[PDB]
């Protein structure tokens, strides 16, 4: 009563921009969802209202959900699939087994995406060359984030890598780091083939492409993007689908509880403590 | 027989339905009238649990039980004489009869509108039976100044 | 080299049948990433392939993204943005918020979908008509899970409920539960005007529906997948957008450690212990 | 100032027993940290306050902590150790690590606690002799919560359900349902 | 300490930094490690496991108490949030 009147004044301890729930109609970060749903806009455009309070292009919103679809699943023997299949044979939940496979991403599992980005930005910003870029790069004994396969190297590209580059090159307006990114990738493939650049490489330079390139943002708002990770974000988003798909599969075969076998632990105990 | 007295400075209550805003100002007309304990004792709520609602008697906190079934709140509130029924026209006949089953309530009052009349006579035959004051439904309720307030009657605060 | 040679023989320990990431290419479910992209299926065909294992068709995949589309976020007001929130402004991690924020979708939070798709599915199949439901559901003391709303009634419906039945009648071919439903809400609708079809109960319907109506699966299949939680992983990975959303705008708004106010906790602790 | 003064009233949205943050001192559960030291008590005791809003006596305090120390560690191969293994090789967090083992425990591994409580606290209420509780839980086909090991079954305990039946026998003052779960 | 409370009288060792400090001496001034192994102890982040562990208690808790007072589902207020979404995106 007292507020609604005017007579009294307490701060806001919390601050939003994304969604507005109150109200008649449900808000994402200015359009209503009537016109979320009128303009045709899909998961990107959902995916950019929500993350960067934008309006991004037909071709930005088409490649987040191109981005999406390539990070879904990469098998069950990566850490995060692996904990996602542990917690669903323990019977726990769909949200406790997705949780526990998302936990592991970030530093060595799903980090590349925004370590590369990282790299990349880097050394466009420096203005230096991309051979002067491999240089640095071999001389502080660090290894190119984002460059360089397991098998397939060239005649027989990454086949996922080949459609999102393709992509690249038919929609996106201009892709200066994309191009010095390949450029990189050639310099890479003259030392052995398996120097391509990878999914998540990739993925990161045309992200940043796309933050950098479109109307959208400004330098300062695509670099801050990258810094606070939004390519985490997308990594995470997209690897969500294949977790739960793996929680789904592993209800729906009925496995048991699994426990690791001791042939393979190779306990190294001390003595006496 | 109908008491010649329905409410006074230590009449209790039970209310049927999540009427919180109505047991509110029940606490605040109570509190405002200098009474030594507060006119609603406990809830019926049956589409929950059994927990605890918070309230103000003035500017302390309260709990007020809320009881998932009707039988609970009779039990372990013998000293309530007066339901206060917030149940809809579906609901107002069935809780008002059951209500009935128990001794200790000797007011009951409907808020209800749309009642069928033949439900409203059955209501009246076994309260003139039972000796149990019914204010009539499709009504707000009643004031008693300084000892009870019924429902929403005499607004807020 | 005895595996390559096969001289010995070990049973393996896991069972998978969602993703192959070995060989020449990436599969979903038996389908190669490039065939996935030819098809132009999106985020609701990738999610069919790895979730069902099932082709399913376009109107199918489209509904899915719009389901991931209308849950993607509702306010940082619910228990999961709020937690999401707190965690990012502790200054941890984006998959460490956005853990905490889905930690939180269970029973009464999240839950609706699965309760309420479950709850028709099961008043559909005992044969009760909707009338009988409500009484059976009035006499035990539940209430109809996906039926009311905050302040949206007939008359003014929810503008996200709209669009979806919308597209259910325009493409789904049969909706049988979709149509139960809706005698179940023009019954309680009499009782008071709130009362009206939920986004929850909506979107469980009408997915029980999709299940069970298209040609990809079978009564048991059906009735299994929405056993073991798919509408859960629905919702969890359409409110993971709002979520990473929320921790994005809470870094980009540079929010401090919240602390809780002690005026709105009321300590209750006993006199001595 | 409003609520200094006392002018105006806001609900508390929440409700707190355990612990009293604010004050001069903290508070657990109604005994001060001072108390708490002074009173010679341990994680048994302070586990006890903080859980159970209770002065438990120094035996059911002493007993806690043999529960917990009896289930500190299994080994690697349980389900929670090697997804926090998985997590740490990873380099993510200990924070993270932990928290990727903790969400395992759940109804098939680590939740016999609880599951043989409640089936042996509903056996006794029900007051079913042990060889009929056993009968019938054979007839219904559930499998009797808290019995039966792998490779320890007799003249080779588990060893470390010895001690604490030891310590129960030496401390506890009466144990109707452990006599029962023995029987069983 | 005795610097910063003559700057300031409440700038004193706080529980965290007493604690800190106190575990490592304990680390490397008892017999059972040598330096670069309490070195390293502390790096990987002992004291962060000490304090998760000792909050768990608490966090454990305050999880049965809420429990065990049935308190319902919380919606945070929408006067203790400030809508600041942009015009139209
Ligand atoms: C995905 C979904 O749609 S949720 C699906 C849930 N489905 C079910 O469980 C079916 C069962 N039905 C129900 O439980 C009920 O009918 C509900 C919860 C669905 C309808 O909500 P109600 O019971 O009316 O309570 P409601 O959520 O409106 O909240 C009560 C009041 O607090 C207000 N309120 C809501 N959130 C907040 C907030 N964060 N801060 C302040 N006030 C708030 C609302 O405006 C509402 O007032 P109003 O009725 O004037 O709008
Ligand atoms: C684990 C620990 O022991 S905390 C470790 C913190 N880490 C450090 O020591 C880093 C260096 N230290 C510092 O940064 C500072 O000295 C701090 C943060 C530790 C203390 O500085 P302060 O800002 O004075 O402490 P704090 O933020 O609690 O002060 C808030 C005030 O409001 C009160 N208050 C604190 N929390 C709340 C709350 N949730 N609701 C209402 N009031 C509160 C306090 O009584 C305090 O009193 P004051 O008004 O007399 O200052
Ligand atoms: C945290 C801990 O300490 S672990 C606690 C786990 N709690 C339980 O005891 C769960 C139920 N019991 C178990 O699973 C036991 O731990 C196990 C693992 C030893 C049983 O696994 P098994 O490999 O089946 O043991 P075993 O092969 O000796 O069992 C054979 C028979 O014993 C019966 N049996 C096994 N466990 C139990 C039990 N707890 N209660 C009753 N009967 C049992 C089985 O029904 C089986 O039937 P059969 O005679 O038709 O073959
Ligand atoms: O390629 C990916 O999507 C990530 C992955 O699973 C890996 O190779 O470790
Ligand atoms: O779950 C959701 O969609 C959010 C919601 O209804 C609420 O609690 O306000
Ligand atoms: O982890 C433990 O405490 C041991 C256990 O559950 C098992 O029997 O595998």
């Amino acid at each position: 009563w007292a507020r609604e009147l005017g007579l009294i004044r307490k701060p806001a301890s919390f601050m939003t921009s994304i969604c507005d729930e109150r109200g008649q109609e449900l808000i994402y970060a200015g359009m209503p969802i009537t016109e979320v749903f009128k303009e045709e806009m899909g998961i990107g455009g959902v995916l950019g209202l929500l993350w960067f309070q934008k309006r991004l292009p037909k071709y930005s919103c088409q490649f987040i959900e191109m981005c999406l679809m390539v990070t879904a699943d990469h098998g069950p023997a990566v850490s995060g699939a692996h904990n996602t299949i542990i917690c669903a044979r323990a019977g726990k939940d769909l949200v406790s087994s997705l949780t526990s496979g998302l936990l592991t991403i970030g530093d060595r599992f799903g980090g590349a995406l925004d370590a590369a980005a990282k790299m990349f930005s880097k050394a466009f910003d420096s203005g230096i060359i991309p051979m002067e870029f491999v240089n640095k790069m071999k001389k502080e004994g660090k290894l190119i984030m984002g460059i360089g396969h397991r098998v397939k190297s060239i005649n027989n590209p990454d086949m996922r890598v080949q459609i999102l580059k393709d992509y690249v090159r038919q929609h996106f307006p201009a892709t200066p780091l994309l191009d010095y990114a390949l450029e990189v990738e050639k310099i890479t493939t003259s030392k052995k083939p398996n120097l391509i650049l990878n999914v998540a490489g990739l993925i990161g330079v045309a992200f940043v492409d796309m933050l950098r390139n479109c109307g959208s943002f400004t330098r300062e708002e695509a670099d801050e993007y990258i810094d606070i990770g939004a390519l985490n974000g997308i990594f995470v988003l997209g690897r969500s689908m294949g977790f739960i798909g793996h929680y789904l599969d592993q209800k729906r075969l009925k496995q048991g509880l699994y426990r690791h076998p001791w042939d393979d632990i190779s306990y190294v105990l001390p003595e006496h403590m | 027989g109908k008491s010649t007295t329905l409410f006074s400075r230590h009449t209790k209550a039970i209310v049927w339905g999540m009427q919180t805003r109505a047991v509110q100002g029940m606490l605040d007309f109570d509190y405002v009238c200098s009474r030594d304990e507060p006119s609603v004792a406990a809830m019926v709520y049956p589409f929950t649990g059994d927990h605890k609602q918070k309230f103000y008697w003035g500017h302390k906190e309260i709990l007020i039980p809320v009881f998932k079934n009707m039988a609970d709140a009779m039990r372990k509130h013998p000293e309530v004489d007066v339901l206060i029924n917030f149940a809809s026209l579906r609901s107002a006949y069935d809780s008002t009869m059951e209500t009935m089953n128990y001794a200790q309530i000797r007011t009951i009052a409907i808020i209800a509108e749309g009642i069928p009349e033949a439900l409203t006579r059955k209501l009246i035959k076994k309260a003139d039976q039972k000796g149990v004051t019914i204010i009539g439904p499709a009504t707000v309720g009643g004031i008693k100044p300084g000892c009870f307030k019924i429902g929403n009657t005499g607004g807020m605060l």
